[PDB]
């Protein structure tokens, strides 16, 4: 009677059930897992929290509309303030992590609908000016907040067009990254565990994010008549398998 | 025959004869058999 | 090997072809799942399509270029093109840029073919034979100032002397100090508010100069450098969507304002053929 | 001294020919690889994850709508989209297959062309998609269409189709780059019965197409790519 | 092996010169079957009349020419010779055709030799030293447009360097869709009525460019590319007559009107010797 | 570096000469033969069909 | 020896040695004897 | 090689970390003396330092 | 005569490529090697000697 | 292969892969254990 549907997570001290899944993605088919010594290079011992970084931390919701066009956080960012994960990311040099997202959004037999949950790795944003305008580092660390693909351009911040990734590459071929979708027909949450990617074995967690999740409404929502026209989504995420290196005094990052 | 001492400076590859598309097609969680039901 | 098995009538409560994309999968559904097929062999390997085929022939990556002229009363050597150098960077020229960024990160050595011609636009008695001796110069090195300082001494810097109208020809083993290059980084040097956001920080190699080794004939001589690189023992990691957009700087992602629909637009209908 | 004789084409560079050089930094140790989940061997195992195909191309400047082919309620009889299959060019042209198989002079093997449905739950339908080998015209009409290579498919609980465009030519190629001779049938779509919405319900309900290649699948010949260009060196 | 046996005087109800040529058969038919023959060795084995052999030697297959000179103010590169191309094909030179076209369908390896001269029609001071650029362009690449466009970067299209006065050679695989190429077709690419009959809708490879890489010296550089085909690894089937009457088109059969008699008339009759 | 000495006729192309030369598409997988009848390897073998003669040429 | 890895890059093929006019000069059903009338 | 190995909390009598300089040695002193360490390996040979390579272009 | 092909990049003078050359001192005897203390065979042997900072730069 | 008589003539060395700075890091006469103390 186990359906592919109904899915317990326990992570931590939390828990997290859903009645109507579709799967789960893997990225690259690679489970998240610690550093190997024949992987390492800085000589320090690790940190490794366990159960008290690697839980659940549910972000602020978001709210689909007619009118959305999709949302974009970068890990490890959008955690740079959850609990103990947060403090250890500022006091350590070092550390690394993969995590499961869990993005939720229920609706009812007659609303439709369709979201695209994507993870794509080292997100590099381009500059709504053109040229080699810079994006300013606090333009690409909104934190819990994210990314609102349609809030205006900012001076200083990315550009925010949705067929072009934020990068200069189609809407549409962003399903060569791990993604899932939720049609509110058939799924009402997506769920995707992220091995750690990146081209050195650890890096430092507030100079670099390692991926952006994004959440991006492709069939528009469409409710039932006099139904109130928008629902919430939201996106859960819990660090597994995090280690920190190199510890300190704490840094201190713009803004 | 190599003439030289260094790895780079040694001719292209030869093919990787590896592919193996499942990282890419198929990276579900739960193992999905073609013809059985998608959700169950 | 088999393309396709043979197959016939199906009347089954087993259905492979209805399934759910909601899932990420890309489900492996074959012709033989929904017509009758016959059998048929492949014949063919996949062999040009391996990343070290794709990525291994020479393409142009720079075009420069510097005169042999009199020196003598000129206060910027570099200015006036007596040498000149190039920022080392593989993403200037635009061709074989796309092809890179079809990766996240890629590991390779890297071979270097150098063509030199020569031109002479003003009036001249004979061709001169110049020797071009383009150096490496990695960051942290002096960096040369006349088109004759000690710097080209090169007592520790690789070099290649070669004739202008040849070609030099070397391999440089995978310099970069990670464990594969980024084709994109999203991150900075550090965290300061308006450090700039990109690779450019990541991928900085050094220039590279070159300079004539002549010294000046009667008439002027401009030798117009292109730089070749061909990718060896190539290995490509997390394939991503193709670039759409125009490029518009070296190393940012960043696409031209107002630039133009990249979807054709249907001539007819969305029921047209 | 050993006698030598050089032949035609001493010293020529071929932007292709594979050959060894000498290292300009001998004995110099690259760092060390690690791990990295995704290597890529082959362009064969990237082309086969589906992408979207911007069916829906009648808009006017690129919009996320031309990834939306409409529906109507109630229509009977009538057709729901069309297109030739000239993989290269078109709506196909944009998409990651099109966009690899840019990167090659001749592709062979079976396409998979798959549709989601993302009506509410409560509506039904039932839809005709129809390959038509090269030799006839764009059908005309569901009839003209049902007499070729068709799936029925019904729309429940199992949200998409997967129709396969099995190989079905003379010559073994084709050319990517749209050629009559060379060229692959079309594909058009119908209602069967047609879409039912429930009450409390209205308006256009979407499809999404995606597009991948079958395992079956070849590409020779590399040749550049007409999808991108240039007229200035770029620069920092 | 023998060439002839050795045969006496024949009285018999066994006649092997009478045959029926309404049959189709050509009989086999020996000196030694009506007159009488002495032992002899053939001594040869037929070596230089194998297929491979009589399509095996280079043979000139194209003339085109460029020029270097200032495109300062040129709008139309091509039409300038600034570069040029041609549309592969290889039966435009018809020495070479007339010795392919006594089969039907063939299939080889080509192996292209390039040669290159320089012409300086009008006053120079001097012989500049060219390099030239000849790149091929399969069908579905962005044409060139200018001598120096983005194109020439041919970052995935194989390219050769060569020196004018030099020759360039390289081989390449057999590139026919089908089988064999079709030296005859007679089909259309589709039904229309109007379509264009032959091959040259079945055998369109795609053109070759070429074009110098220098830039302009004070004259003005005539260069003239001759391209030369020889086939290797040869298949040949189903032998044809042989072309009678002169060629007019690349591509399709037709003749001249008022073409002249190919039959040389007796200068008597026909009892003549 | 192993020495050697070039003789005359280097740099000649001689249209006749069979070497080997660096294929341009390096990897490239030709189409599979199928069967085709009527195979030709020898001029010697077309020869001995018999054809017409026009001997009558006086016209 | 061949220095190259693709077999277009090889020197020409070799004497077919093959040679069999039969499918040109007798491609007669009813096999015909040299000696024996051409037609019965 | 392994270029640092694992080492944990120490409480001794025995301190690698005091010397005496005026003896004229370098006492071999290494990561793992004074902070708590986890195995890495060197990956490296030290090929490019021989003095032969220094002195040989 | 054996036929050749010859690659881009010959004739170049590349400082640093490790080939053999004719020697123009053909048959000479160098002096004997007597022991000297002290050898050196990579600079990371003398990098491990400490030696004194400038740490107090503000002069 | 060498293709010349004399010594000099053969390329660069190979690494010394010899490599033992004691020479120069520990020249002291009575032996030093490091965690023993330094002056007794
Ligand atoms: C990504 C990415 C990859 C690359 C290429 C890096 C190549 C390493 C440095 O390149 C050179 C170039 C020239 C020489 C040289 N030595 C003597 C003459 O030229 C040495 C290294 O650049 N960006
Ligand atoms: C019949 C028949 C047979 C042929 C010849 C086909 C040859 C294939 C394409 O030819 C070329 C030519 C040049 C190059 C080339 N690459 C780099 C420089 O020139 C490649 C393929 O043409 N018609």
């Amino acid at each position: 009677g186990y359906s592919d549907r109904v899915q317990q997570i326990t992570l931590g001290n939390s828990t997290i059930t859903t009645q109507e899944a579709a799967n789960a993605v893997v990225c690259y088919a690679e489970w998240p897992e610690y550093l190997p010594d024949v992987d390492a290079s800085d000589v320090n011992k690790t940190s490794k929290p366990d159960t008290s970084v690697c839980r659940f931390y549910t972000l602020d919701s978001k709210t689909w509309t007619t009118g959305s066009k999709g949302w974009c956080w970068k890990l490890p960012d959008a955690l740079k303030d959850m609990g103990v994960f947060g403090q250890n990311m500022f006091f350590h040099s070092l550390g690394r992590s993969g995590y499961t997202v869990h993005v939720q959004c229920n609706a009812t037999k007659f609303h439709s609908g369709c979201l695209l949950v994507v993870v794509i790795p080292e997100h590099q944003l381009a500059s709504h000016e053109g040229g080699n305008v810079s994006v300013k580092y606090t333009f690409t660390h909104p934190g819990e907040r994210g990314i609102d693909l349609s809030s205006a351009n900012e001076v200083g911040g990315p550009v925010k067009d949705v067929l072009y990734n934020m990068n200069g590459t189609l809407l549409g071929n962003l399903l060569i990254f791990p993604h899932q979708f939720i049609n509110l027909r058939t799924n009402n949450t997506a769920t995707i565990v992220i091995p750690y990617i990146n081209s050195v074995p650890i890096d430092s967690m507030t100079r670099h994010n390692n991926v952006s999740l994004m959440v991006i409404p492709i069939a528009p929502l469409t409710v039932p008549t006099g139904a109130t026209p928008s629902l919430p989504i939201t996106v859960t995420i819990a660090p597994m398998c995090t280690e920190f290196s190199g510890i300190r005094s704490k840094s201190i990052v713009p803004q | 025959i190599n003439y030289y001492k260094d790895a780079a400076s040694t001719s292209s590859a030869g093919q990787s004869l590896s592919m193996d598309p499942s990282k890419f097609t198929e990276p579900v969680k739960d193992l999905m058999l073609k013809g059985a039901p998608a959700l169950n | 090997t088999v393309a396709s098995i043979s197959s016939g009538p199906k009347h089954t409560q087993k259905v492979p072809i209805l399934t759910a994309n909601e899932t990420g999968a890309t489900m492996p559904v074959l012709p033989s799942d929904s017509i009758e097929t016959r059998t048929t062999y492949m014949h063919f390997n996949g062999s040009e399509t391996d990343v070290e085929c794709f990525l291994g022939r020479a393409a142009c990556v720079h075009v420069t270029e510097i005169q042999n002229k009199d020196a003598t009363g000129i206060d910027n050597h570099r200015e006036a093109k007596l040498f000149n150098d190039w920022k080392i960077n593989l993403s200037s020229l635009v061709q074989l840029r796309k092809k890179l960024e079809l990766f996240t990160y890629v590991r390779f050595d890297s071979e270097y073919t150098i063509l030199a011609t020569a031109s002479q636009p003003d009036s001249a008695n004979y061709s001169s034979n110049l020797v071009v001796q383009a150096m490496y110069v990695p960051p942290g090195a002096p960096n040369p100032k006349e088109w004759d300082d000690y710097t080209w001494q090169s007592a520790s810097n690789p070099s290649v002397f070669f004739k202008v109208g040849d070609t030099s020809r070397f391999s440089v083993p995978y310099v970069g100090l990670a464990s594969a290059y980024n084709c994109f980084y999203d991150g900075y040097s550090h965290d300061d508010a308006e450090t700039q956001y990109g690779i450019t920080v990541l991928n900085h190699m050094g220039s590279m100069a070159f300079r004539i080794v002549n010294e000046h004939d009667e008439h002027k001589t401009l030798v117009k450098i292109r730089v070749y690189h061909r990718a060896k023992h190539v290995e490509a990691w997390i394939p991503r969507a193709p670039r759409a957009l125009p490029y518009t700087s070296i190393g940012r992602t960043n696409y031209p304002k107002n630039t133009e629909p990249v979807i054709k637009k249907r001539k007819g209908d969305i029921k047209s053929y | 001294g050993l006698p030598t004789t050089t032949l035609p084409g001493s010293g020529q560079f071929l932007t292709t020919d594979d050959r060894q050089s000498p290292s300009a930094l001998p004995n110099y140790e690259p760092t060390p690889r690690i791990h990295i989940p995704g290597k890529v061997h082959n362009l064969l195992e990237i082309i086969q994850v589906d992408t979207l195909i911007p069916m829906n191309n009648t808009h006017t400047k690129d919009e996320v709508n031309s990834y939306l082919i409409p529906l109507n309620a109630n229509r009977q009889n009538e057709q729901v989209f069309g297109t030739n299959l000239f993989i290269g060019d078109g709506v196909f042209k944009t998409t990651l297959l099109g966009e690899i198989v840019q990167y090659y002079t001749h592709w062979s093997g079976s396409l998979r062309f798959s549709l989601m449905y993302t009506g509410p739950a409560l509506s039904s339908a039932k839809l005709i998609l129809a390959y038509t080998p090269p030799g006839a015209r764009g059908p005309q009409d569901r009839r003209e269409a049902m007499l070729g290579t068709h799936v029925v498919w019904d729309i429940g609980l199992q949200s998409t189709i997967v129709m396969t465009i099995p190989w079905t030519s003379g010559v073994q190629f084709r050319y990517t780059d749209p050629d009559t001779y060379t060229s692959a049938g079309f594909l058009s779509c119908w209602y069967q019965t047609s879409l039912i919405l429930p009450p409390e319900t209205t308006g256009q309900v979407y499809l999404l197409s995606f597009i991948s290649a079958c395992p079956d699948f070849k590409l020779r010949l590399m040749k550049d790519t007409q999808t991108i260009s240039q007229t200035v060196a770029l620069t920092e």
